[PDB]
């Protein structure tokens, strides 16, 4: 057939979204090659990207559906397994309404599968009990940055920090995780850019920094409060910015004026505090790289120094999962439909109803991952898990196992036989990133294409196909979407932003950044261009008091 | 026609001759070899996307080489290591491969180390005056040329300037001016001196073609009997036209080659003294190499690194988990590669941490060369440590005029 | 506070014999060099020398048989070529190449072994502490 064919794809291992070539010989992925054309990484990959191809053709991959029949799983046909799932979901619905079910997907999955998953969870039985890894993962920082600015995403890109004078890494292992985001720090120091690292431990990304600052762990609020106190005290705040685009300054004033001497809390001497504070406030264009109160303090700093809406500046919280941003965008949260359209507002609730040809959408705040797992027997019973391994990921794994065994009809879709699989009643095999054909979304809001290299191992299918077949079994209208392009077009019709991100535009190696409202718009690589995304269009900066644990 | 002839060559097929960068002779020769069954496949470069994307391609259908026609100056890749990894080193199948000077040198390095079969491989070599990274070319065009890069149709380095053809007209800027401003050819391409691959089987270029054929003929130099046979077969079956080259063309070809040698020497100088001398060079090297995150891209991309397991992976040399890795990591590559480095730049350009691997390695290589007199990538000469000789060892000890190896070795 | 750390890698058949003969003849020299004793100097890999220098050897000495007197017919020609190349690498990484030398000591040259010991110690003392130990940090 084919000998050494190159297929361009996105790396599935973190939020940088590096591009790579998979080498496919006789329908087998046999290696990973650089793609020098990519703007994100210029053909450069970390160890994970270099060896992403190893797990694709493992013998352990699930090949056919499995059904727990009075013990060890026996081999089932697709029709059999799907009819079983449809029957059990139907009965649990008809007995316990929409509260009885529970959905959660992984951030490993492509945008089209996250969107169709949340569409399945809402168009059919109307439940907002949909969620994903981002809860239990490191950062609920999206909510905090949303409160500060309006969009919880990173304000600027990665190439953007090359334009600053004062990259300020803060508590980030940006070279251990996101190494090709830390490549920007390496390039910047080669260009001679002031770099200040502030992690509690001397990490390999703190080696690159001109100044390194220890502080006692769990004291970010105290340290940032001190820095803002000195900025206010010597008046290096940005008056036009604060008076024009920011609100809450008096509250910040009261809250911070109690942090003149905080050496007791954080270990940093007042001399070093003044040094970093004045370097940051004096830098004309300074970018913060972060990795709830902790992220709102960063928003406080950026708003206080007027470092937001411009090239070479901003706040860039690093995500960590390959498609966590994409899942949140597609609307795999309890409270947002898609593109962060809140379900609390009847306006877009009715817009969803009209677009999806369904009625009486829930509008109540769903149950997050831990909410579901804790109430996994009390009112929730019946659970579809799209790619999670909760027994290995959640803390108190034994409690997780107890709750899952308290559960009626778990369904698990995975590419491998995990530990959570033993507790499933049905196991639907899935496809990995080399067999899907969707899109990922980087941490810098960039939509990248994933391309099909090989076929799923045996009888395994990809998630859009599985969910469409299940919805056709259960009699649900609106899941007639045979391709990732059709799923994407349905999503685009639904969402106001991302309406310009057609696949003919995503076939560009550059990709598209998420606020792309029209088809001629080139994208929005820098957010909050001259107005924010809150009610008055003005960022709010809050006063946080440090709580000792 | 016989191993040393210098010819003008263009394709009989008008479409092949249009799509060739010059006369289409590389694409006519490759097509002929494929369809007359000298070779079982053809490894060439095609555009996968915009002309800034160069994708290697194994082609077995003779109908697909018209897609390979044209030269991509943003193709900074290296072919021979892909043939060893995913084509079993050409141990069972004949191939015909289009290659630049660095790609010919890499072929010879891997054949020295027994990793490919040059009896099976046919190397059609192209002249190379330099390659540009695709993304750097984009930034060049956006900033210095003041053009939207997606507008460009074709783009080439001709007469030492960067001609781009966009909608509206064409432009040109001296590559030396660009290279001073911080753009241009890759660093190793600036230092390169393998301009006409005379170690390949055929050397094709646009240098020395003068007069009525200045854009519709390829200057061919027949560098081996295998290439002579390929050319004679193509000319007889009528896929290729041959006229003897013009002596004035040969002369100015020699002059341009010599000038490119001098420019390469100048860049070698300014770069190697830019690295420093004494303990300053050790702080440059050590502080740069402290960035390495052990992605091993430099090892996997180097043509000379053919080892099943690198010694950089052995726990008695490098501690497995310590990430701010030792200088031993790069000392083990200086020791193993620097004697034969072909200055391909792959190690430098695939490094996520932007470490000047190629600059360090070539700075060591140039004077290992002027010490032992071994030029990498030219022929089947074994590596310096794979062939030690009694008389030569006596000679270097006597030349030091000393009873040991301590001093009077360098000037 | 500082004592030179010199490491020697001496072959078994001429340099170890020469050092043993010097000891037997009671030739005194300073106690600064510690030896490793491989069979031939052909065994000495480049990575041994580089590993020593990166661990912090202020000096490295490799001692073997005279040319034409290797126990294994030609194993010290290979070592000589390797050490010439090592001298070149250390000069181009900016470390002082006179921290390394290769001496040819026969089995009967105990006096010459003592003189080699003295001269290596003197040269390293002049050179001073190696820079790697502070460049690491
Ligand atoms: C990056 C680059 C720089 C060059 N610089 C010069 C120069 O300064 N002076 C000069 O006289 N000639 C240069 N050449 C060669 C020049 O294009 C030749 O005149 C041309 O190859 C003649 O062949 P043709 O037009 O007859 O056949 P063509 O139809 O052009 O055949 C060209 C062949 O080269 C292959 N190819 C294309 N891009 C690459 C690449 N990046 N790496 C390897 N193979 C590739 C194509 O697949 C095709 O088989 C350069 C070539 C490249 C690729
Ligand atoms: S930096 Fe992240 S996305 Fe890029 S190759 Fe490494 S793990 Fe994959
Ligand atoms: S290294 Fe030399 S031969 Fe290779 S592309 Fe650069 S200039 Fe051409
Ligand atoms: S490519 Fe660069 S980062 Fe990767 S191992 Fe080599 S030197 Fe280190
Ligand atoms: S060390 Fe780097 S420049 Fe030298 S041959 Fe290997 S890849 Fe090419
Ligand atoms: S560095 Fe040395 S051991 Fe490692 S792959 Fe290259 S040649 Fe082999
Ligand atoms: S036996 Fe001593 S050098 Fe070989």
């Amino acid at each position: 057939s084919e000998i050494m064919k190159y297929v361009a794809t996105t790396c599935p291992y973190c939020g940088v979204g590096c591009t790579l070539n998979l080498v496919v010989s006789n329908g087998k992925v046999v290696g990973v090659e650089p793609n020098q054309r990519s703007p994100i990484n210029e053909g450069k990959l970390c160890p994970k990207g270099v060896t992403c191809w190893e797990h694709i053709h493992s013998p352990d991959r699930l090949t056919t559906p499995l059904i727990k029949k009075d013990g060890k799983f026996i081999e089932a046909s697709w029709d059999e397994a799907l009819d079983l799932v449809a029957k059990n979901l139907k009965v649990i619905y008809d007995k316990h309404g929409p509260k009885g079910l529970g959905f959660q997907t992984s951030c490993r999955t492509v945008n089209e599968d996250c969107y169709i998953f949340q569409k399945f969870a809402r168009v059919g039985f109307k439940t907002n009990n949909v969620d994903n890894c981002a809860r239990i993962c490191h950062g609920p920082s999206v909510a905090g940055l949303s409160l500060s600015f309006g969009s919880g995403a990173a304000t600027n890109g990665f190439e953007d920090a090359l334009n600053a004078d004062l990259i300020l890494i803060w508590g980030s292992n940006a070279v251990e995780a996101h190494p090709l985001a830390g490549r920007r720090i390496a390039q910047a120091k080669k260009k001679g850019i002031q770099i200040i690292a502030v992690d509690p431990r001397y990490t390999m990304t703190a080696r690159l920094a001109d100044t390194y600052v220890r502080f006692n762990p769990s004291t970010h609020i105290a340290l940032a409060n001190s820095m803002m106190y000195w900025i206010i005290k010597e008046g290096l705040e940005d008056k036009k910015f604060i008076q024009d685009r920011v609100n809450g300054f008096e509250d910040l004033k009261k809250t911070v004026e109690n942090y003149a001497d905080a050496e007791a809390i954080h270990g940093v001497p007042l001399d070093v505090v003044k040094d970093i504070a004045f370097r940051y406030a004096k830098a004309k264009n300074a970018v913060i790289i972060y990795c709830t109160d902790n992220v709102r303090s960063m928003g406080n700093l950026a708003l206080l120094t007027g470092n937001v809406g411009r090239e070479g500046v901003g706040v860039n919280p690093l995500r960590g999962q390959n498609n966590v941003q994409g899942a949140c965008d597609m609307g795999a949260y309890p409270n947002v439909y898609s593109g962060y359209q809140k379900c609390e507002v009847a306006e877009n609730r009715a817009k969803m109803e009209k677009a999806w040809s369904v009625t009486n959408l829930p509008d109540w705040y769903g149950a997050t991952l831990t909410e579901q797992i804790n109430q996994c027997g009390d009112e929730i019973k019946g659970m579809y898990i799209l790619g999670l391994n909760p027994v290995v990921t959640y803390p108190s794994s034994n409690h997780v196992k107890a709750q899952l065994e308290k559960l009626d009809f778990l369904v698990v879709q995975d590419i491998f036989f995990t530990e959570t699989c033993q507790y499933a009643d049905v196991i639907l095999p899935g496809a990995c990133f080399a067999e899907k054909d969707g899109t990922f979304t980087s941490g810098e809001r960039r939509i990248n294409r994933v391309r099909k290299a090989v076929n799923p191992p045996g009888q395994a299918k990809e998630d859009i196909h599985i969910i469409s077949e299940l919805a056709a079994k259960m009699g649900f209208k609106g899941f007639e979407l045979p391709t990732a392009k059709d799923v994407w077009d349905d999503m685009r019709a639904v969402t106001p932003s991302m309406f310009g991100a057609t696949y003919e535009k995503l076939e560009r190696p550059e990709g598209i950044c998420w606020p792309c409202p029209t088809e001629e718009h080139p994208g929005t690589p820098i957010l909050h261009r001259e107005k924010f995304a809150t009610a008055d269009g003005k960022g709010n900066l809050f006063g946080i008091d440090y709580r000792p644990p | 026609a016989a191993k040393g002839d210098m010819l003008y060559a263009w394709a009989k097929d008008a479409e092949i001759q249009k799509k060739g960068e010059c006369g289409g002779a590389v694409t006519a020769l490759l097509k002929h070899a494929l369809e007359t069954k000298m070779v079982d496949a053809v490894v060439a470069i095609k555009k996968g996307k915009d002309l800034y994307d160069a994708v290697p391609t194994v082609i077995t259908n003779p109908e697909d080489i018209i897609q390979t026609a044209g030269s991509l100056h943003c193709g900074t890749l290296l072919i021979p290591k892909l043939i060893k990894k995913y084509l079993n080193g050409a141990k069972d199948m004949k191939l015909a491969v289009t290659c630049k000077g660095c790609d010919a040198m890499a072929f010879y390095e891997l054949a020295k180390r027994n990793q490919i079969n040059l009896d099976n491989i046919i190397m059609i070599g192209v002249n190379c005056g330099g390659s540009v990274s695709p993304v750097t070319a984009r930034k060049m065009i956006s900033n210095k040329f003041g053009v939207d890069p997606d507008t460009v149709h074709k783009e080439e380095i001709d007469k030492g300037q960067f001609i781009i053809e966009y909608e509206g007209g064409h432009k040109g800027i001296k590559i030396d001016e660009l290279e001073e401003e911080g753009y241009g050819r890759r660093s190793n391409c600036r230092r390169c001196k393998m301009k006409i691959p005379r170690q390949a089987d055929i050397a094709a270029g646009n240098w020395g073609v003068i007069g009525d054929k200045a854009g519709k003929a390829t200057f061919l130099e027949i560098c081996s009997e295998k290439g002579a046979n390929l050319v004679n077969s193509a000319q007889s079956k009528g896929a290729l036209e041959i006229s003897p080259a013009d002596p004035k063309g040969i002369d100015i070809r020699a002059k341009v080659e010599k000038a490119m040698f001098n420019l390469g020497d100048e860049w070698r100088h300014r770069d190697f003294e830019g690295m420093g001398k004494g303990k300053d060079r050790l702080k440059l090297m050590m502080s740069e190499s402290s960035k390495c995150i052990k992605c091993y891209a430099c090892v996997e991309a180097c043509p000379i690194c053919y080892c099943i397991e690198c010694s950089t992976k052995k726990p008695w040399y490098i501690a497995p988990g310590v990430l701010p890795t030792s200088f031993m990591f790069h000392l083990i590559r200086f020791a193993h590669v620097s004697d034969s480095c072909i200055n391909c730049g792959q190690c430098e350009e695939l490094c996520p941490m932007e470490i000047p691997n190629a600059l360090f390695m070539h700075s060591q290589q140039v004077e290992i060369e002027k010490m032992f007199g071994h030029i990498p990538g030219q022929d089947m000469t074994p590596p310096i440590h794979a062939f030690v000789e009694e008389k030569a060892e006596r000679a270097r000890l006597d030349a030091t005029g000393t009873d040991s190896i301590y001093t009077n070795i360098f000037t | 506070d500082w004592k030179p750390q010199i490491l020697a890698i001496i072959c078994n058949w001429c340099s170890y014999a020469g050092a043993d003969l010097a000891g037997g003849a009671r030739i005194q020299y300073p106690p600064t060099v510690r030896a490793i004793r491989v069979m031939c100097t052909g065994r000495v890999d480049m990575l041994f020398i580089l590993k020593a220098f990166v661990e912090g050897a202020d000096g490295v000495l490799v001692s073997g048989c005279h040319f034409g007197d290797c126990h294994y017919l030609e194993g010290n020609y290979k070592a000589a070529k390797r050490m010439f190349m090592i001298k070149n690498l250390l000069r181009n990484i900016g470390l002082d190449d006179r921290r390394f030398r290769m001496t040819f000591v026969s089995a009967s040259e105990g006096a010459k072994w003592g003189m080699v010991m003295e001269d290596v110690t003197n040269t390293i003392k002049e050179l001073g502490p190696s820079p790697i130990k502070e460049f690491k940090k």
